[PDB]
């Protein structure tokens, strides 16, 4: 079972760093952007054309980075626990043959165990815990809502405002009632940042009141 | 007589939107609207503040007594006041303090008539922070105020059905 | 810088090689000898947006220019409205 | 506006161009020649006709003033002509100035192309930090 | 190109680099055009500047569907037979559980294959073949292996007819640039001559020989395979051979009959597939229409017509170029076609037209839910081509000021309400749930939003469900039960195997899904109306209709200037309806099962697959996986180690296919360059690489890959989650 | 020419942007001053944010005997 995992966190930071290693091995440039530099890290962005061109800004590889040190840091703490839980209030043998394969790190831990928590709000009254799986829902929203900056780019946003933007200006008890700072769409970083600054808080929220929610009944 | 209106897209030039059809410019509308702060500037902000304040006020009630937060209040202080006489407090300084994106500091007192106004290039600003205040100050007396003949009047009520 | 990205490239020649990009360019501006002898970089830059269609034509043979201006007034994005 | 009607451009509606940001600020305007009445394409959605006048029609933005070219050239024409209106006279002669069809040689202007240093070996990073007395304000 | 044109060869151009647009694929060699060539293969602004062709390509490479769908279908019927389990499952119905496809126990497999009913080992079926087969007014297993072939011969032959075209020198312009008959033809006969050919071989033949199954018999010991003639003597038990008539009319005496049809409504007590007796009149009294109605007309004469004050001026002339589109009567069509789909999915649940179908549960939601991702499919589908219109396809701007050319007018207009639409939806629409979650846990229910907290009172009712099931009283002649079972008014005793459809009951966890689903179909549509809309020109971009449709983004400038376009929102725009979709699914089900199936026993105490759960606890979100996800699902991630397994053992890949499309949806471009040269650097140090040169994927080929993996990800997750919780109780 | 009526009463017309009511009830200087202290709004509004909000919130929050959360 530990011939994997120890494994996979070594797909880890190796990965993670041939992204890092790459990023930083040239922030100053290279053979699609050659002079890529006075400025290096975030211009996120470039021109179409040349091949087409995108996050190859040593920033935006440090962006594309944070997602793999998001992707260990889980497989490795994942791991523990499992093994801790079973390695107490009960059993080994579980993580032993049902961890040498994968549906079962879904159903037995995920699955098993979390129990005690979501029917914590249950139809039947509010029981031991509530923070924690409302933070655990909070969880899955904070993360999902990561995604619209992420699939969405400034463009499509920014020109319904250029239609929602004629509003105001032509529709009464809500004329002359001016802005002081022009409505716009988030700039072609920023939205790279906060759809994380956001994947992870949710993500990071929601081990938080995962594990919490369910090392404290136990069983173990 | 024609067609609608001598038919036009606007006051006149068609290259500036407002595609003025109904619900834009027909004299069944535009006139439910301007002995108030639509087109023209009657006697000063001063005073359309609490028709403002107060008609918005007696509003947030049943709102906020009859969908509180825990409801249909057994409490002499609900029905009415109890916590909203907050609303109108929480946001009669949400403006004070957008009146100052107004500033342009005078003293006129031009809300006596003399010769058929057009306040002319009325549009845009032309109204001083000397102006806004005396609205949002006539907003706060009629929020607060306007939210007690609201609870004040006891309540007669017409139901379900 | 405020408006500095780098089309350059050697030619500057304009013919089936680039025109493309709202106001920004009124070049041919002819350096003493560069072939078909219309050369440098722009002309006043303090007018139009950020198009990198700037190349996507005729060499910049290095970069090619995008976003980087920074300072970035409004009739510098569209919207300022 | 009516009392002066000085119109050009044919149109009728649209929810398209010119809004409140350009009275309190900028203005932006082109204008044309023609040969015999001819139905076109238009910015900003829409679509109608020509025939004389200034053929004088105003524009938002200039961007915007210019795409009557990137197919107001594909029919027929030299002449189009578009300037810099404000809420009050000039500079920023748009259209105007000298010559006109970017790609001929009166003068040079500005442009430059270079930097200090060109494109060569700027594997060189930024030098000085920024301190008041070394040519690096261009 | 080239070779060698035109008048010398015959000698078919096989070899010399490229071919599609012009310093084409150029000598100078590289890997884009190979996504290139396969992308983009159909459409239409190369191969000639010249409609003329296209419609004559379209004609053709259309037919080798028809012909496929005819390939398939024959293995199916062939499958559906010699692959038994049809014979086993009929003499056998209410006890079976059907199956068509097996293994063979190669490696691993076996475990797939786990015992259906009449005796044999298998992988069951959730595809209502084995019930359109009801049907055979005749029964026998080698018979389904003559409409197979039957099915083969059409194909071969209708496909043939594609040979019979483009490559045969072809038709041209008035062929289909006449259109004055088209549907005058269709409509008339096939949509009339089908349904009516239907009705004969509806009632000759099938109501017969299930009018005396629907009792017992083996067959053979039924329904020969020619008895079916002259002979309308059999033709005795439902009905007269006419008595005394004479081709309808009236000079005709009952005092003791009115034809077969005599009108039904409800549900066969021994097979509730609603009734037969009806499905005869149903498609003769279809077809007349059709039969009658195809006899319009010849064109414009009916649109240039009525116009008003701000009505259409141009809906007068809406389009000489609708004989000049495709595009754009293509777009117009998948609207419909789609729209026109998903409305099968509820007729189906709420009135099943096939015999063992509701017992049947999982045999009919696989369809509801197949049968509703074509009617939405189809749909985005149905403005990605309008955008391809609204960009280009006429020539020139000859279509001038009218309907259109009015809509855009107001166009940051039309997409500037709709949008606070939804936010005011969605703010009504989802948070909604969230105050549940934020009070039921803070806890205080008096003032939840429950079926019975916030005041609404053990009644739904009154509204027009309860003036359905009731509406046998009108009007309305009548006939037992109502239209569809599932209304208010009255009746129960449906079914003896498990249960069928009653009423389904509403108020609130009803009443507000029903408006997410508004929400959720709104802001979908906003993303696709502003999309198509803003097609080619605009207050971002006007010089914005330049090079096509798609174009990846026009530039880092304007702020952003990124997503724009239209492929995108109609990549947006699937992004969400994955999600309408998606989600009307996750409703049908956790009602269908928390109410309707369940079942029956003693005293008819109804037992559902869960007694309703739904109550109080879909009105949580949480509920949602508390009562579905984490309830239901603990059939998925049991099912090692079985007979189904193979959904378990998807649910986990697919469940991975979708964590590998953010790879693709969430990252640069110019990126996987920066890599693909170390890459390409290590590879020539060996000598091994450069010839072709390797690239990365293109910019929006890389939304391609987003996206559509997205979906066949996230998707297929649930037809395993799905088929592993009807299957097995339930 | 019966149906040319010359428009029956021309109105004048186009009534006004001119003059289709009167103004504002004399309801007025019938609040002057009363309630000033935004009629004495030189410099204020800082006094009604730590006065006004110290009493939506000092008794608004506290409570002799509960009738608890
Ligand atoms: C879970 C989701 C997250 C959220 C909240 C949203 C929300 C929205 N998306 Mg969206 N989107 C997302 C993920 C999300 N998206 C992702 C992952 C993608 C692609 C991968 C997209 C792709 C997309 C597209 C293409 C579009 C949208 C649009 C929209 C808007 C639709 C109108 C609406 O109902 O909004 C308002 C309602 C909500 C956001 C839901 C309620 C939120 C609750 C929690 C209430 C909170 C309010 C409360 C006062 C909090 C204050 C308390 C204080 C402590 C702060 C809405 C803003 C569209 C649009 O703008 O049309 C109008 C547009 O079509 N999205
Ligand atoms: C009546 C309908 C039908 C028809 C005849 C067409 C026809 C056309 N469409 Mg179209 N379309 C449709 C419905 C239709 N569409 C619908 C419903 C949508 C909504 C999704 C679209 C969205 C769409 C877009 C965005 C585009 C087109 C384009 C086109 C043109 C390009 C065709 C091509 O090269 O094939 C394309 C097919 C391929 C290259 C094959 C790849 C298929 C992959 C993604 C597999 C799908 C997943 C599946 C599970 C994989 C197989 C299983 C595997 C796991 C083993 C062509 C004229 C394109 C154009 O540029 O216009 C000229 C443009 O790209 N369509
Ligand atoms: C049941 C409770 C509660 C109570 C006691 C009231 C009482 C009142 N509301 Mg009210 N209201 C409530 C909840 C409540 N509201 C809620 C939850 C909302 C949600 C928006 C409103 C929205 C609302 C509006 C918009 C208005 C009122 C109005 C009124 C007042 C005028 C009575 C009338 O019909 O004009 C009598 C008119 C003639 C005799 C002429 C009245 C004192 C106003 C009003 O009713 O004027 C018509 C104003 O219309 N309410
Ligand atoms: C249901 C689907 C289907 C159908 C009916 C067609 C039909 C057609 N495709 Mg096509 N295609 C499809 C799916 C389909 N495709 C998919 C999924 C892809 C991947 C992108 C392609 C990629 C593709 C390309 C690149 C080309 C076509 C072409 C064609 C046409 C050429 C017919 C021919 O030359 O000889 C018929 C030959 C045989 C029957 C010989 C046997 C070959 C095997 C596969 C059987 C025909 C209209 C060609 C075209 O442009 O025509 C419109 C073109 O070269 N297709
Ligand atoms: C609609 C679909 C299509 C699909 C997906 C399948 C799929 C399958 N067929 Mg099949 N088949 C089809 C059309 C299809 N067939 C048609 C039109 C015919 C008539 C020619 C057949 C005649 C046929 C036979 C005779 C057999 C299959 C068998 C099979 C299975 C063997 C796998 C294989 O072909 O490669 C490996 C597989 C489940 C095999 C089977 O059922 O044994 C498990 C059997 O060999 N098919
Ligand atoms: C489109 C139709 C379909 C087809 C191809 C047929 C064909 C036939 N029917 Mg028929 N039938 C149909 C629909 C159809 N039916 C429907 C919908 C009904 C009831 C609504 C009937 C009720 C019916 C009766 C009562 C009889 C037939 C008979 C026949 C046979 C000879 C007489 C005839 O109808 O046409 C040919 C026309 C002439 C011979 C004149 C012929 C095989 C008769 C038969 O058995 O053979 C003579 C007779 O028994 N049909
Ligand atoms: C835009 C212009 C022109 C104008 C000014 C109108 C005005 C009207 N149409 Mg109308 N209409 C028009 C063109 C026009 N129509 C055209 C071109 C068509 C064909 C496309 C129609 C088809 C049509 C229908 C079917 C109806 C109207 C109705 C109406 C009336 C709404 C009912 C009402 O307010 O009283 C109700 C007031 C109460 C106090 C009660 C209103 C007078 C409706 C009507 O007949 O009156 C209800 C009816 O719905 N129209
Ligand atoms: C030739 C014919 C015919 C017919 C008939 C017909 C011609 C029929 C047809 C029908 C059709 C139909 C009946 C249709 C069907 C369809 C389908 C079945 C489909 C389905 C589906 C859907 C739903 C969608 C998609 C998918 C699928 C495909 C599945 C005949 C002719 C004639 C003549 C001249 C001579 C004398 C005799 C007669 C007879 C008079
Ligand atoms: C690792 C793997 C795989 C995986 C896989 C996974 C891990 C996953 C996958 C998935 C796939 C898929 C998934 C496809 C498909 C499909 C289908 C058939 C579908 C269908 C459908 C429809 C119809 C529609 C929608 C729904 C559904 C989905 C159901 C492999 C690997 C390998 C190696 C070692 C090397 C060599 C090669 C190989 C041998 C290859
Ligand atoms: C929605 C969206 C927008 C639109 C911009 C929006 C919606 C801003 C809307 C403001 C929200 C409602 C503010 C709420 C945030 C609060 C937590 C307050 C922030 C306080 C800060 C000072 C930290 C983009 O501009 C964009 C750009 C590039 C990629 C993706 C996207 C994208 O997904
Ligand atoms: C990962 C990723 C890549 C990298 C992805 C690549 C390079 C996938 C292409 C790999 C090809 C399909 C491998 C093909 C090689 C084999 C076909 C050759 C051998 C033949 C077989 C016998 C194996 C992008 O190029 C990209 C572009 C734009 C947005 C996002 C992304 C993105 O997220
Ligand atoms: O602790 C909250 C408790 O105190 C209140 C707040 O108004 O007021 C008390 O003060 C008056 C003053 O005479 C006393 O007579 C009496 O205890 C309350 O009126 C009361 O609401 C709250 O119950
Ligand atoms: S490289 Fe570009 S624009 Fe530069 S000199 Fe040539 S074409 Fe001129
Ligand atoms: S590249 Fe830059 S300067 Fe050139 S046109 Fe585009 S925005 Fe203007």
């Amino acid at each position: 079972g530990d011939f994997l995992v120890h494994h996979a966190i070594a797909l880890g930071l190796h990965t993670t760093t041939l992204i890092l290693v790459k990023g930083a091995l040239d922030a100053r440039g290279s053979k699609l952007m050659p002079d890529k530099k006075d400025f290096g890290y975030s211009f996120p962005c470039d021109g179409p054309g040349r091949g087409g061109t995108c996050d190859i800004s040593a920033w935006d590889d440090f962006y594309l980075a944070v997602f793999w040190m998001l992707n260990t840091i889980g497989w490795v703490t994942f791991y523990w626990h499992w093994k801790h839980i079973t390695l107490w209030r009960g059993n080994v043998s579980q993580f032993n043959e049902s961890s040498t394969y994968l549906m079962g790190w879904l159903r037995d831990y995920l699955w098993l165990n979390s129990s005690q928590l979501i029917n914590g709000i249950t139809p039947l009254v509010c029981n031991s815990l509530s923070v924690w799986a409302w933070m655990f829902l909070f969880g899955h929203l904070v993360w999902a809502t990561g995604f619209m900056f992420l699939i969405s780019w400034r463009g499509y946003w920014q020109e319904l405002i250029e239609t929602l933007a004629w509003a105001h200006e032509r529709t009464p008890l809500a004329n002359l009632i001016r802005w002081r700072d022009k409505p716009v769409a988030l700039s072609i970083v920023q939205a790279r940042l906060v759809g994380l600054v956001h994947f992870s808080v949710g993500y990071i929220f929601t081990y938080a009141a995962f594990l919490i929610a369910s090392t404290s009944g136990k069983f173990g | 007589k024609p067609t609608y209106q001598v038919i036009q897209p606007l006051n006149g030039d068609p290259f500036i939107g407002g595609l003025e059809t109904p619900v834009t410019s027909s004299p069944l509308i535009a006139w439910y609207l301007s002995n108030l702060p639509a087109y023209r500037t009657a006697v000063n902000p001063l005073l359309r503040g609490v028709e403002v304040g107060l008609a918005h006020g007696f509003l947030l009630v049943g709102p906020f007594v009859k969908a509180g937060p825990l409801r249909n209040t057994e409490y002499a202080g609900a029905a009415g006041s109890l916590a909203a006489a907050g609303l109108v407090v929480i946001l009669s300084m949400c403006l004070t303090m957008y009146g100052i994106a107004s500033f342009k500091e005078g003293e006129p007192s031009i809300a006596p008539a003399l010769t058929l106004t057009g306040r002319k290039k009325q549009p845009d600003q032309l109204q001083s922070a000397d102006g806004w205040a005396k609205f949002t100050g006539g907003f706060f007396f009629g929020g607060v105020s306007g939210v007690t003949w609201a609870c004040f009047l006891m309540y007669v009520l017409d139901l379900p059905y | 810088m405020s408006h500095s990205v780098k089309i350059y490239d050697t030619c500057i020649g304009c013919t089936q090689c680039v025109r493309a990009c709202p106001t920004d360019v009124l070049e041919m501006i002819p350096w003493g000898g560069c072939k078909a002898k219309q050369i440098a970089s722009a002309p006043r830059t303090e007018d139009c947006v950020g198009c990198k269609r700037c190349e996507s034509a005729c060499p910049t043979d290095f970069l090619s220019v995008r976003v980087y201006l920074w300072h970035e007034t409004t009739r510098s994005m569209g919207l300022a409205y | 506006e009516l009392d002066p009607n000085t119109p050009s451009p044919i149109f009728a509606g649209s929810t398209g161009g010119l809004l409140r940001k350009a009275q309190v600020e900028e203005f932006y305007v082109i204008t044309w020649e023609s040969p015999k009445e001819q139905i076109f394409e238009m910015p900003t959605g829409g679509a109608a006709i020509m025939r004389e006048g200034p053929n004088l029609l105003k524009l938002a933005r200039k961007e915007q003033c210019l795409a009557l070219g990137t197919r107001l050239r594909s029919k027929y024409k030299i002449k189009y002509q578009f300037y810099r209106v404000f809420p009050s006279g000039e500079v920023q002669y748009l259209h105007p100035k000298d010559g006109v069809y970017p790609e001929k040689v009166n003068p040079g202007r500005q442009g430059v192309g270079l930097n200090m240093r060109s494109i060569g070996k700027n594997v060189s990073p930024i030098e000085v930090k920024f301190t008041g007395k070394q040519p690096y304000d261009l | 190109l080239v070779d060698r044109d035109p008048i010398k060869t015959s000698f078919e151009q096989w070899a010399k680099p490229g071919h599609f647009s012009r310093t084409i694929a150029k000598g100078p060699d590289t890997t884009t055009w190979i996504w290139n060539l396969h992308a983009d293969a159909h459409d239409f602004d190369s191969h000639t500047s010249d409609l003329e062709e296209i419609s004559r390509k379209v004609f053709s490479a259309h037919f080798g569907q028809l012909s496929i769908i005819f390939l398939w279908l024959s293995g199916m019927y062939f499958h559906g037979a010699r692959f038994s389990n049809y014979e086993a499952w009929l003499n056998d119905p209410t006890h079976i559980g059907p199956s068509a496809q097996v293994v063979w126990p190669i490696v691993g497999q076996e475990i797939l294959n786990g015992d259906v009913g009449g005796g044999f080992r298998g992988i069951q079926i959730t595809s209502g073949f084995f019930q359109i087969w009801r049907a055979s007014g005749i029964t026998s297993e080698l018979q389904l292996y003559c409409t197979a072939i039957g099915a083969l011969v059409f194909a071969g032959l209708m496909l043939f007819a594609g040979w019979f075209h483009y490559h045969k020198a072809a038709p041209k312009l008035a062929w289909f640039q006449d259109v004055e008959s088209m549907l005058n033809h269709h409509l008339a006969g096939l949509l009339g001559l089908g349904s009516l050919s239907w009705a004969r071989h509806q009632v000759h033949v099938s109501l017969p020989i299930n009018q005396f199954l629907n009792a017992g018999v083996d067959p053979k010991e039924i329904p020969l395979p020619h008895e079916f003639i002259l002979n309308r003597d059999l033709l005795a038990q439902l009905y007269p051979s006419f008595a005394e008539g004479a081709t309808p009319f009236f000079t005709l005496n009952w005092s003791k009959y009115a034809d077969f049809l005599t009108f039904r409504g409800g549900l066969d007590p021994l097979t509730g597939g609603l009734w037969l007796t009806d499905i005869a009149h149903h498609h003769l009294a279809i077809a007349i229409l059709f039969l009658i109605a195809g006899h319009m007309y010849r064109i414009k004469d009916i649109l240039e017509a009525h116009k008003g004050p701000f009505t259409g001026q141009g809906h007068k002339g809406l389009y000489e170029i609708l004989t000049t589109s495709w595009h754009a009567q293509l777009s117009i069509n998948l609207a419909m076609l789609g729209s026109l789909t998903i409305v099968v999915a509820q007729h189906m649940y709420s009135m099943p037209p096939y015999p063992y179908l509701a017992t049947d549960y999982a045999t009919q939601l696989s369809l509801f839910t197949h049968h509703m991702w074509i009617g939405g499919f189809l749909i985005v589908g149905a403005a990605a081509h309008a955008a391809i219109f609204m960009v280009r396809d006429y020539d020139p701007t000859t279509r001038y000021n009218d309907l259109l050319d009015r809509v855009l007018r107001h166009r940051d207009a039309i997409i500037s309400h709709l949008n606070w639409v939804c936010i005011f939806l969605g703010f009504h629409s989802f948070g909604l749930y969230i105050h549940n979650d934020t009070m039921s846990a803070l806890g205080r229910p008096q003032d939840m939003f429950s079926d019975t907290a916030i005041q609404l009172q053990p009644v739904f009712a009154q509204w027009i469900q309860n003036t359905h099931a009731l509406a046998p009283g009108t009007t309305a002649p009548g006939a037992t039960a109502s239209t569809s079972l599932t209304w208010g008014g009255g009746d129960l005793v449906a079914v003896g195997n498990k249960v069928a459809l009653l009423p389904i009951p509403l108020g609130t966890a009803d009443f507000l899904v029903h408006h997410i689903h508004a929400f959720t179909i709104h802001v979908t549509v906003l993303i696709l109306l502003k999309g198509v809309l803003f097609a080619r020109s605009s207050r971002l971009i006007p010089d914005k209709a330049n090079l096509g449709f798609r174009f990846p983004c026009d530039g880092p400038g304007r702020g952003g200037t990124c997503q724009v376009s239209a492929w995108d929102h109609v990549f947006l725009g699937l992004f969400w309806m994955y999600n309408s979709i998606s989600v009307v699914i996750f409703h049908f089900s956790w009602k269908m099962q928390s109410d309707v199936w369940g079942t029956i026993n003693d005293q008819g105490v109804v037992t559902h697959i869960t007694a309703g759960n739904f109550a109080q606890s879909s009105i949580t979100i949480n509920g949602w996986l508390r009562d579905f996800l984490w309830a239901q699902a603990s059939q998925v991630i049991q099912s090692y180690g079985s007979s189904l397994s193979a959904y378990g053992l998807f649910f986990l890949g697919a469940h991975f296919v979708w964590a590998f499309s953010l790879m693709f949806l969430f990252s640069g471009r110019g990126y996987w360059q920066e890599l693909i040269e170390s890459i390409v650097w290590a590879h020539n140090k060996l000598k091994v690489a450069p010839a072709t040169q390797p690239r990365a994927l293109s910019i929006v080929q890389g939304r391609a890959v987003g996206v559509t993996h997205y979906l066949l990800g996230g998707i297929a997750t649930t037809w395993a989650f799905f088929l592993a919780r009807i299957i097995a109780v339930g | 020419d019966l149906e040319d009526i010359a428009n029956t009463t021309g109105q004048w017309d186009v009534y006004g942007s001119d003059a289709p009511s009167p103004y504002n009830s004399l309801q007025s200087k019938f609040f002057e001053t009363f309630a000033a202290p935004f009629t004495k709004r030189g410099l204020l509004l800082k006094f009604l944010i730590l006065g006004g909000g110290s009493l939506l919130t000092y008794v608004s929050a506290n409570a002799p005997q509960d009738v608890l959360p």
